RNA sequence: UAGAAGCAGCCAUCCUUUAAAGAGUGCGUAACAGCUCACCCGUCGAGGUCCGGGGCCCCGAAAAUGGACGGGGCUCAAGC
RNA sequence: CCGACACAGGUGCCCCUGGGUGAGAAGCCUAAGGCGUGUCGGGGGAAACCCGGCCGAGGGAACUCGGCAAACUGGCCCCGUAACUUCGGGAGAAGGGGUGCCUGCGGGUGCGUAACCCGCAGGUCGCAGUGACUAGGGGGGCCCGACUGUUUAAUAAAAA
RNA sequence: GCAUGAAUGGCGUAACGAGGUCCCCGCUGUCCCCGGCCGGGGCCCGGCGAAACCUCUGCCUGGCGCGCAUGCCAGGGACC
RNA sequence: GAGUCGUCUCGGGCGAGAGCCCAUAUCGACCCCGAGGCUUGCUACCUCGCUGUCGGCUCUUCCCAUCCUGGCCCUGCAGCAGGGGCCAAGGGUGGGGGUGUUCACCCAUUAAAGGGGAACGUGAGCUGGGUUUAGACCGUCGUGAGACAGGUCGGAUGCUAUCUACCGGGGGUGUUGGCCGCCUGAGGGGAAGGUGCCCCUAGUACGAGAGGAACAGGGUGCCGCGGCCUCUGGUCUACCGGUUGUCCUCCCGGGCAUCGCCGGGCAGCUACGCCGCAGCCGAUAAGGCCUGAAAGCAUCUAAGGCCGAAGCGGCCCCCGAAAAUAGGCGGCCGUGGACGAGGGCUCGGGUAGAAGACCCGGUUGAUAGGGCGGGGAUGUAAGCGGGAAGGGUCAACCGACCCGCUUAGUCCGCCGCCCCUAAUCGCCCGAGGUCCUGC
C-alpha cells in the first residue's frame, strides 16, 4: 500500500458477538431509580407498518411532510408478583429478602410451594420490619411478569425485574405494595411524545461468516480460490492469534440497546375503533406474517426496534434527551396507512 | 452544500459520463470527484444530486475539452428518496456546467432539475425551465 | 401535507408514501403503484388488452351492459 | 541641520558648585519641553551584598507485543 | 486387452439403410438394441465456507502486470463494404434489413395429380419467431517471422 | 549509435499467425459494495477403512543462551 | 535476524552573518556533543539432512521525532492570511494516470490527503507481474566453446491440522449435600462516535480603501459502526403464465433439453432501502495567573492557592457466578439387597437452530395437520357457444386465431374458526437430614 490508513472493519464497541445468557434484556442504566413508575412497559413485537407524519422536528423547516416507519407491538397487561428489598453491603448491592406472591402459574417452570399461604405471610411480615427501620433498605425494585393468554407466540410468563422509583425508600415500598393486587396500563407508566430507549435480544442468524460479521472488501483482477477468506491473520511474531481479526461464529441472539425512539401512539384493540390522527390502529389484513392474534393494549413506536418479528422486546425510558432537536409532546400524524405486509 | 431536504441516494462514482444539458459546446462531462467529500480506503467518490462536482470535460470542442471545470449535477438515472416516502427517478443522468459561485454557464437549462439543487443554489432554480 | 394519489396505469385506488413517481425528461410525472406497473410501461404493453388490470376489465363489462 | 538643544548621527566627554548631577540609562518630542534612573542622605537600625572551587540533585532526554532495579514494593528508607 | 488394480485413461475396422430434425455420418428429443454395478446409502429450514453453475439496480475497467476470467455477437438469407494489394486477396471488413404459425396460389421435376423441391400473397399471436438446442464480438497501429508445416511426448509451440 | 550496417544479409513488404507490444469502440459484478437462488460436498448416522509423521507437555511475556525458547531465570494467566 | 553505527536520520550547545536599523519576527555558516536503528556498508555469530525473494492484494497490532482535528504562546501579528514554537496517538489521513516497483513523478479533490517497526509484517491467505533456471534473437567481446547488475519474449506455487492459538457451540464436577427461578458487578473491551458545509452573526469588528474575521444558535452532507425490510430496489429452480424442438394417436394433462428458454412475483434473506449512535462534571498537560519569599522591594513557585486539552476517569455501549473473598435472596428436596423430590429421553412446533443446545405447547390443549372462509401471487382455465382469412361435393364442416362463459382458474412458507386428525403410549437417570463442629 504505502502506509495507507484504513479504518477498522468490525468494532470492539459491540464485540464480542455471542448468545445472550438470558432472553431477558440487560440494564446498566436506570432512568427510574429516584423517579416513580417502572422502567417502561414490555410487550411482544407484532410487526411493523408505516405512517406519514407532519414535522414535528424540522426536516428543512417546520410544517413539511416526513415518512416514518413504526413498530406496532401487542403488549400484555403486566402485574407485580414479587417485592424485592435491597440492603447495601460492601462488595455491592445484596438482596435483603423478598416476598413472592402468586394455569399460567403452572406453565411457568419456576419453583412453586407447596404451602403457598404460609411462606408468603412470613416474607410479607419480614418486609414490614425492613420498611420501618427504614435506612437498612436503600432501594426497592419489583419482580414483574408478562401475561400472555390471548397471544399465541408463547404462553409462558417471561419474568424480569424493573425498578420502581420514588423519592425515598418508604415511598417505594407503599407504591409497590398497592401494585401487587392490580393490573397495569401502557397509559400509567408512559405517555406519548417522550424519547425512549428500547432493549431486546436481536434476531439470531446462527453462525455467520467474516463477510457478514466484520465485512471483507473484495480483491484484485481475478481470484482463483475465493474472495471471502480471511487473508492475513498476523505476523510471525506475535506467535499467537488475536481476537480483533475476521472470524466466523455467532451473530445475533445478542442484547442490543438502541437509543431514543419517539413515542408516537397508544391505544387499544386493534382495528375495532378507527381514529383519523394518532394512527388508525394500523392492523394489516391477512394478519401479520408469523405472528399471533392482536387484541389487547398496544403501542406503536418510531423507527427501528432491536428484535425481528415474533420476539419479546422491552422498553426503557431514555438516558438522554435529544441534543439539537426539541422534544415534541404528542406526535402529529398528518394522514394514515392501512397497507398489507402480504 | 446548503439545505438538500431529501434522503440521500448516491450511485455515480469516478469515471462516470454525464450529459451536458446546457449550451456550452461540451457534449460529455466525466466526473473526477465530488467537492467537499471525505473519502476512505477502497471507496470511490460517489455522487448524489445537488452536489457541486469537479469534473473534466470528456467530449466537446478542444476549447472545452482537457479543461477542468466545475458543474452541478441536475439529474441522475438512479432513484432518489424524498423525505416524504415518495421517489424521484429521471430517464437519464445530466449535469449542467456551473461556476463555483452557483451561477450557471449556458443561458438555459432544458428539462427538470432537482429541487435539492434549487435550495442549494438559487440561480440554477431561477434559470430552470421547471423545477421538479 | 396529507396527500392521496391514484395510479395512472390502471386507475386503481393507490396509497401514499408508497410507489414511485417516474419523471419525464420534459418534466411530466407518472405514478406507478408497484414494480410491475413500472416494468410493464417499458414493455409498452397495453394493461387494457390484458385481464390482470381490474378497473380496465370492469369498464368494458359495464360498457357491455349498456 | 529647519531642529540634533543628553535622546537622526559623528567625535570629544572637559570645568565650577554640592541632600544631588552622567556633556547623560530608557521612555518621550519632527527636534525641544516633560517623566525618570543611576547617585546621595536619612530613615527601617542590620551583618550586608558578592564572586569562586567541590560533592549531590534537577534540566538537557524522542520508539515501535507489557518490561523492568532479579520481581514485589520502598522516599525520617528497604536510597546515596 | 493393456495401464500392479474393476486407475474417468488410452488402441484399428464395420454398423455412415432408425424416426422427427436439418446442409450434417451434426445438435436435442424419441426408438430398435443395451443398462440401472458410469457399484454405498439414509437424514438434516440444508448454517459457515468450497467446487461447477444462474440473476443482479446505477455506473461502465475506477479492478489488475495485462479485460486475464467471464460477458457479448450468433444460426440463415439479402444488401452493403475502407486503408492496403503480389489484383489472388483484404471480405463473413465495417455497417443495415428479414426470418413463427395458419389460409389461397406459382414455378421446377415427374407421373397423369400419385411422389417431391423452391418462392409469392392475405390473415394472425407474444415481451421475444435461429424464441429451446445449435450459434464469430469488431476496428487500427507498431515489432518479428513471408506463408502451410515443425520444435523442448511430460513447466518453454516462439521473434526458434 | 554507452556498444548499427549490408547473404555471421540491410531496408521494406501484400497475404498469413493459439507470436510480442499499444490504442478504440461495443460489451460486461473485474470494481465501488455486496446479496439471493441451483447441483455436488460440508454437518449427522449405519457399514467399509488409510496416510504424512510421531522423546514429552494447558501456555504467555521479557531477559538469557550457538545472538530467532513451552521446559533455564524473573513475571503473568490457568477447573476439565 | 543478532552485533555494529562509518554512512544515513534526527536532536542539543556556541552564534560568524542578513534581516533599513536591531544575531534569534524570520533565516543561519565554522565548530563541538549526543540519540535512533529507518538508508548504505562493515561483521561471518546463526541456517547449506531448505529459516523460500521482492512488489501488489487482503487482514491486524504497536510507536511518535504529530499531516489534520482539540487546547495553547510569539511575531517584522491591521484584517483577511502566513511564519515560527508547545501539549497531544483518541479518531482520521482518500481516488485516479505512468513504472513489476517499495520509493519517486503527476491531476483534481480534501479539514489533512504523516511517517516507521512487525520473518526489508502478511506465499502451510491469494497473485507470481519483477530477481530467475533448462528454449531463442540482437548489441559488445572472444579463434572458440561461451559470458553479461545490456535490451528482450516465453518459461510448475505441494500438504486431509498431530500439537498449539483464537473465534463460536455443547457435556460435567468444584459450587462448602443437591435443586429451581431472580440478581450482585469483581474485572475485561470500546472510537461509538469522527468530521465538514451552509445561514444568522456581518458586508460587521478591522481597514484610507481593496477586502473581510470570531463566540453562540439552527438546517444538511460525509465516514465509521450497529440494527432493522413495513417503502422502494435486488432475488426468489414457492407458484403462475407465454413459448421451441421432440415423445405420449391425442384434445386435455405431462417428460426431457440437468430450472429448456422467456415473462411476473409472495414469504424470507438483503442495499443499490430505512432508522439509530449525548451532554456535563472531576482530576490533569501545555498555558494563563493569585498570594509570596529566597534577594525587607520586585517576581506565576521556592511552600500555599484559582482555572485549563479531541487526551485521563465517571457518565455511555459490549460481555460477565468457576470472582477459590468459589457471592446474595426466596422457594423446592433427600432423611445385587426399602422407598424416589428434582431432571432428561418422548410427542406437536419454533421466537431458536452445523451436531448438541435454547424456547414453547402437550387434551387441564388452538401446538401442527385437514376442511372452510379471509388475505396474498399469477393472469383468463378445463369444457362449451358464436365469429374467423378462405376452402367445400357449397352439408357434416378443415381452420392459426378472436370473443363470451370466467375480476375466472391454478397456487400459497400467511390469518381465523374448529378438538375432526396427530400432541398417544412409555422409558430412564438422581437421593437414603450425611464424619466432627457450630445446631
Amino acid at each position: 500500500m504505502g502506509k495507507v490508513h484504513r479504518p477498522r472493519r468490525g468494532s470492539l464497541g459491540f464485540s464480542p458477538r455471542k448468545r445472550a445468557k438470558s432472553i431477558v434484556p440487560r440494564i446498566r442504566s436506570w432512568p427510574k431509580e429516584t423517579e416513580v413508575r417502572m422502567l417502561g412497559f414490555a410487550g411482544y413485537k407484532a410487526g411493523m407498518t408505516h405512517i406519514l407524519m407532519i414535522d414535528d422536528e424540522p426536516g428543512l423547516t417546520n410544517g413539511k411532510e416526513i415518512f416514518m416507519p413504526v413498530t406496532i407491538i401487542e403488549t400484555p397487561p403486566l402485574r407485580v408478583f414479587g417485592i424485592r428489598a435491597y440492603r447495601m453491603g460492601y462488595l455491592g448491592l445484596e438482596t435483603a429478602t423478598e416476598v413472592i406472591v402468586p394455569k399460567l402459574l403452572e406453565r411457568r417452570i419456576a419453583t412453586l410451594p407447596k404451602n403457598y399461604t404460609q411462606e408468603m405471610f412470613e416474607q410479607k411480615l419480614g418486609q414490614l420490619e425492613d420498611m420501618i427501620k427504614e435506612g437498612e433498605i436503600v432501594d426497592v425494585r419489583a419482580i414483574v411478569a408478562t401475561q400472555p393468554w390471548v397471544i399465541k407466540l408463547k404462553k409462558k410468563p417471561e419474568v424480569m425485574e424493573y425498578a420502581i422509583g420514588g423519592t425515598s425508600v418508604e415511598e417505594k415500598f407503599n407504591y409497590i405494595k398497592e401494585k401487587l393486587g392490580k393490573e397495569l396500563r401502557v397509559g400509567e407508566v408512559l405517555k406519548e411524545g417522550e424519547l425512549l430507549d428500547v432493549i431486546a435480544v436481536t434476531k439470531g442468524k446462527g453462525t455467520q461468516g467474516p463477510v457478514k460479521r466484520w465485512g471483507i472488501k473484495l480483491r484484485a483482477h481475478k481470484d482463483s480460490k475465493g474472495r471471502r477468506k480471511v487473508g492475513s491473520i498476523g505476523p510471525w511474531h506475535p506467535a499467537r492469534v488475536m481476537w480483533t481479526v475476521p472470524m466466523a461464529g455467532q451473530m445475533g441472539f445478542h442484547h442490543r440497546t438502541e437509543l431514543n425512539k419517539r413515542l408516537i401512539a397508544i391505544g387499544e384493540n386493534g382495528k375495532l375503533k378507527l381514529d383519523e390522527n394518532t394512527e388508525i390502529e394500523i392492523t394489516p389484513k391477512g394478519g401479520f406474517p408469523h405472528y399471533g392474534i392482536v387484541r389487547s393494549d398496544f403501542m406503536m413506536i418510531a423507527g427501528s426496534v432491536p428484535g425481528a418479528i415474533k420476539r419479546i422486546i422491552r422498553v426503557r425510558p431514555a438516558i438522554r434527551p435529544p441534543k439539537k432537536k426539541p422534544p415534541v409532546q404528542r406526535p402529529q400524524i398528518t394522514y394514515v396507512s392501512v397497507e398489507s405486509k402480504q | 452544500r446548503g439545505v438538500s431536504a431529501v434522503r440521500p441516494t448516491r450511485a455515480l462514482p469516478v469515471g462516470a459520463y454525464l450529459t451536458v444539458a446546457d449550451n456550452s459546446g461540451a457534449k460529455v462531462i466525466q466526473i473526477i470527484g465530488v467537492v467537499e467529500y471525505h473519502g476512505t480506503r477502497r471507496r470511490l467518490a460517489s455522487a448524489g444530486v445537488g452536489d457541486m462536482v469537479v469534473a473534466t470535460v470528456k467530449k466537446g470542442r478542444p476549447d472545452m475539452r482537457h479543461q477542468v471545470v466545475r458543474a452541478v449535477i441536475i439529474r441522475q438515472r438512479k432513484e432518489y428518496r424524498r423525505l416524504d416516502g415518495m421517489r424521484v427517478k429521471f430517464e437519464d443522468n445530466a449535469a449542467v456546467i456551473v461556476t463555483p459561485e452557483g451561477v450557471p454557464r449556458g443561458t438555459e437549462i432544458r428539462g427538470p432539475v432537482a429541487r435539492e439543487a434549487a435550495e442549494r443554489w438559487v440561480r440554477i432554480g431561477s434559470i430552470a425551465s421547471i423545477i421538479v | 401535507m396529507a396527500r392521496w394519489n391514484v395510479c395512472s396505469y390502471c386507475g386503481k385506488p393507490f396509497e401514499p408514501g408508497t410507489g414511485k413517481m417516474y419523471v419525464r425528461n420534459d418534466g411530466r410525472v407518472l405514478f406507478f403503484c408497484s414494480r410491475k406497473c413500472e416494468r410493464y410501461y417499458f414493455m409498452g404493453r397495453n394493461p387494457r388488452k390484458l385481464k390482470w388490470t381490474k378497473a380496465y376489465q370492469e369498464a368494458r363489462l359495464q360498457r357491455g351492459g349498456e
